[PDB]
């Protein structure tokens, strides 16, 4: 029973850690496509401007 | 500031040197190369860029099927006397579609 | 480490790799569709006069 | 008894492995397909675009 | 030092890597019910339709 008792938790609290990883991943595909979109846009802009000697 | 002085006009010395130097249709040509190819490089980034739009669609769709297949599954459990195995496949059709709806917002 | 984490990692790259070729087709001057819809208008009134003959 | 109630739960999940094996098995083959074409129709339309020296 | 100890010992060793497995397919994401109960389902009323005709 005692041991039940801690299995549930454990399987709750990992479930907790898996949303999180997975948000996590999610988080990282978006910030990576963000990311790219920034540099493209900056050089777009560099490229653009006839700034800079 | 007078060696700023000194040091500019040994810019300016350099300048009018480099300037000298410069062939007006060598130059000329090899600005636009630059550019051209600037542009090249420019170009497939952006195509990168497009890409990853559609692949992020790609995923989106595809979450959504798999989401009516858990309800669907969830239902002929319902229909069959099994009130545990509809909960979870409930469960798993709403995460996949809040991963659909953040999908669909970064899309 | 896994088979699948592998296979999935790949898998991803191929479909990107497709996407960027296709993006990069629309940029250089997509040309495979104002010409389709042409022949495609040219032989359907094409196949009208030789059904009528 | 116990052998065979053993015994057939092992073939479930056999069962669903090998499912799962040929599923990445022909995906392979089609992916590498279209990692090939993507491949040579970035080449081609660089190639054959007037852009770049 | 005995040799049923030693048995005993390598018995609860065998026990617990069946016990590891079980828990670590369930924990990965078991799928070796909720698919034959749908087959079972399916093929039912499949069973049914051929009997009647």
């Amino acid at each position: 029973a005692q041991q039940r008792t801690m299995s549930e938790n454990l399987r709750r609290n990992l479930a907790a850690l898996e949303a999180k990883i997975s948000e996590a991943k999610t988080k990282k595909n978006m910030l990576q496509a963000r990311a790219k979109a920034a540099k493209a846009n900056a050089e777009l802009q560099q490229t653009l401007g006839g700034l800079g000697t | 500031a007078l060696f700023d002085r000194l040091g500019r006009v040994v810019r300016a010395n350099l300048n009018d040197l480099v300037s000298k130097a410069e062939d007006p249709e060598k130059v000329l040509e090899q600005a636009v190369i630059d550019m051209q190819e600037d542009l090249v490089q420019l170009r497939q980034a952006v195509a990168r860029t497009i890409a990853e739009e559609k692949r992020t669609e790609q995923r989106l769709n595809q979450d959504t099927q798999e989401a009516k297949k858990w309800e669907d599954r969830a239902k002929l459990a319902l229909t069959n006397g099994e009130e545990n195995l509809a909960r979870e496949a409930l469960a798993r059709k709403k995460s996949l579609t809040d991963t659909a709806a953040a999908y669909q917002t970064q899309l | 480490s896994s088979a699948t984490s592998a296979f999935e990692r790949m898998e991803n790259k191929v479909l990107d790799m497709e996407a960027t070729s296709q993006a990069a087709g629309e940029l250089a001057g997509f040309g495979i569709e104002n010409q389709f819809a042409q022949l495609e208008a040219s032989s359907g009134v094409e196949d009208e006069l030789a059904a009528l003959k």
